[PDB]
């Protein structure tokens, strides 16, 4: 009937950013000052590790239920439960300051792990529930571009907050200003989520979200019976999962072939997830432009899979700041590809919910980064990093394929 | 470039029974962050027979029975150098002490699923009589 | 399991790794030397043998905690 955007888009898609950035700062705060939890603790850094590890295990199990939970109580409910869970998870790690208190940051990690859940496939269905044509590709970008900053600043903010000093009464006061900073934001972000994010706005933003409104197993058959959404499925886990694979042995790479430069091969892992924002942002500016998804998804494709070949072949040519532009440009592109692939996914399989969509290539691409990553440190430990980096380039050379016979069934676009 | 890996044991010397010392392993090439080392030693008149082993990444510490009470195996991250303390040596702990490495890097996704790692790279020996 | 590592020693030096995970060669090693596994079985082979072959060689297993060389 009546197609109108509201200005609140932008406030929903600002709140759902900045407590992703806070969920995604959570994940990584352990890790980016790993060698300091390990002694203020007395534990391993597997243990530290576990930290980590525990996000990406979570989701595979909890994306069913967490996605029936916004189609049955929708996505005020779920954007509450998101954050509720990150501001627990972060509270709950203040009853952790003493070196003997491991098992409850675990606690306070887990239930940031299942707050994700909440967090990581919601993009395009607040994109398609806020924003309008030409304007929901760009939302689904600004979440994942949400994610990556809380990323990148975490490995920024731990090492400037906490010093590696090993006196185990002032690493305990240097980790609570942490820890107390994360909570009183996760609260914030918490209250105004509660106070400003509606469950729909008053009119639908676009034609496709007015036709959309007029069994959650049969709608997991049909999106499975569906041929350009399984292989979008697998193609989006290939990519996906080889940078993930690729982010998890880049340290050990740039050690191994440049060792002494610990500093630079953290600070080549930035330019992986600050080069990553930038291209999540414009592959969606682009999108909501040209709306050109198959064409865009198998540009972007080709490009992961020439730049993960010419990384591979100047790793050992002795030039650090080539290494640096190498892993800038796939982080770019491999980033770019994740807000590009969800909203291809929401044009491949239109009227069913973005939700499923998001979820299902997100367990895809963290199942594919598990085997990967097993399967590339057995390959690299017994035949060379050139091996396991050919590994990553044969599977990415497959995806490319496998993504060109995704037809160009653009349904939401069809629909308006 | 590819630094080659080199592991170097000192501290081995003649003690007294009841005597303590302590060989150092110090590590080139590598970190002991990444990689678990162990300690053999072989008797002038005897074979490799296995004392101990230390994983940083996996915070485990591991004993042969005859040693176990007697030897403590330690790792510096911050010197890439491991140590053994030999506390009540016995005229049966003479011998060539050998520090080596597995072939296995150690991170979250380790495993022994296809290949079982091995002794990658040894040490020349310290003598400890 | 496949826990098996064929050592080599010549006198006064220390054991060189040929083969680990039973068969697998390590890099370096010459070709001639080859291992097998047949259960609790394992076999080292050196397909021509060289004025180098002559050492000592060491079966050893990493399978449990209490590393036990041959
Ligand atoms: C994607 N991460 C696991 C890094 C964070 C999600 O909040």
């Amino acid at each position: 009937s009546v197609i109108k955007v509201s200005k609140r888009r932008w406030v929903v898609v600002l709140v759902f950013s900045c407590y992703s950035l806070c969920n995604a700062f959570q994940w990584i705060q352990y890790g980016s000052i790993n060698n300091i939890f390990m002694n203020f603790y007395g534990v391993s850094a597997f243990a530290i590790d576990w930290l980590s590890m525990c996000y990406m295990l979570t989701y595979i199990p909890l994306l069913l239920p967490v996605a029936w939970m916004l189609e049955k109580f929708g996505l005020r409910t779920i954007a509450i439960t998101g954050s509720a869970l990150n501001c627990l998870g972060a509270w709950v790690k203040l009853g952790s300051l003493e070196p003997h208190l491991f098992p409850v940051t675990m606690v306070g990690q887990v239930i940031c792990s299942v707050a994700q859940v909440f967090i990581l496939g919601m993009p395009s269905r607040i994109a398609s529930v806020w924003f309008g044509a030409d304007e929901v590709s760009t939302a689904c970008s600004v979440a994942v571009f949400g994610n990556q900053l809380g990323i990148a600043i975490g490995f920024l903010v731990p090492p400037v907050l906490v010093p590696n000093i090993k006196d185990p009464e002032k690493l305990a006061y240097h980790i609570s200003i942490m820890f107390y900073i994360i909570g009183g934001v996760a609260t914030f972000l918490f209250i105004l989520v509660i106070i400003v994010f509606k469950e729909k706005p008053k009119h639908p933003p676009s034609r496709a979200q007015s036709l959309s409104y007029a069994s959650y197993l049969s709608s997991i058959v049909r999106l499975f019976k569906n041929l350009n959404f399984v292989l979008l499925v697998i193609t989006y886990g290939l990519n996906a999962g080889a940078f993930y694979a690729l982010s998890t042995l880049l340290n050990r790479m740039v050690i191994l072939h440049f060792p002494g430069e610990e500093v630079n091969a953290g600070r080549i892992g930035l330019t992986i997830v600050i080069a990553g924002m930038f291209g999540a942002m414009i592959s969606g500016i682009w999108l909501d432009k040209s709306k050109t998804y198959k064409e865009t998804t198998l540009v972007v494709y080709i490009m992961t899979l020439v730049g993960m070949v010419v990384y591979t072949f100047t790793l050992n040519l002795n030039h650090l700041w080539v290494v640096f532009i190498t892993a800038g440009t796939l982080g770019f592109f491999m980033t770019g590809y994740l807000p590009l692939g969800f909203e291809f996914a929401v044009e491949l399989t239109y009227p069913e919910s973005e939700g499923v969509s998001s979820g299902l290539l997100n367990v895809s691409a963290q199942v594919f980064g598990i085997v990967f990553t097993i399967s590339q440190g057995q390959i690299i430990d017994n035949h060379g990093t050139m091996f396991g980096n050919i590994f990553l380039c044969v599977f990415l050379a497959l995806g490319s394929a496998l993504t060109a016979f995704i037809k160009s069934d653009l349904r939401r676009q069809r629909a308006n | 470039e590819i630094s080659e890996v080199q592991l170097v044991e000192s501290g081995g010397g003649l003690v007294q029974p009841g005597g303590s010392l302590r060989l150092s392993c110090a590590a080139s090439g590598f970190n002991l962050s990444s990689y678990s080392i162990h300690w053999v030693r072989q008797a002038p008149g005897k074979g490799l027979e296995w004392v101990a082993s230390i994983s940083s990444y996996y915070g485990s510490t591991s004993y042969a029975d005859s040693v176990k009470g007697r030897f403590t195996i330690s790792a510096d991250t911050s010197k890439n150098t491991a140590y053994l303390q030999m506390n009540s040596l016995r005229a049966e702990d003479t011998a060539v002490y050998y520090c080596a490495r597995s072939s296995r890097y150690e991170f979250f996704y380790s495993n022994s699923w296809w290949y079982w790692p091995a002794m990658d790279y040894w040490g020349q020996g310290t003598l400890v009589t | 399991s496949s826990a098996v590592a064929w050592y080599q020693q010549k006198p006064g030096k220390a054991p060189k790794l040929l083969i680990y995970s039973a068969s697998s060669l390590y890099s370096g090693v010459p070709s001639r030397f080859s291992g097998s596994r047949s259960g609790t079985d394992f076999t080292l082979t050196i397909s021509s043998l060289q004025p180098e072959d002559f050492a000592t060689y060491y079966c050893q297993q990493s399978y449990v905690n209490p590393i036990t060389f041959g």
